[PDB]
């Protein structure tokens, strides 16, 4: 999925958030992993 | 000289008395109320106290 940006802090699994309260919730084990990086240039330009 | 049959009611009750006290008691945690720790902590770090 994709993120605004400044909150890879609320992705973390176990701690709510308002993009995380309306979108996405992870268990808490959560087992998996979770990466995550920038993709400016590929995906903003206006849009 | 009924002491010792007391004994026996006072130990059951100062023991009884020290379960209750043990409640009260944080053992290390930030404090003994347990909707409060579930409350004020996030779930990942709740659980360690």
């Amino acid at each position: 999925f994709v993120i605004r940006g400044d909150e890879v802090r609320q992705i973390a699994p176990g701690q709510t958030g308002n993009i995380a309260d309306y979108n996405y919730k992870l268990p808490d084990d959560f087992t998996g992993c979770v990466i995550a990086w920038n993709s400016n240039k590929l995906d903003s330009k206006g849009n | 000289a009924l002491g010792k049959l007391q004994d026996v009611v006072n130990h059951n009750a100062q023991a009884l008395n020290t379960l209750v006290k043990q409640l009260s008691s944080k053992f290390g945690a930030i404090s003994s109320v347990l909707n409060d720790i579930f409350s004020r902590l996030d779930p990942p770090e709740a659980e360690v106290q």
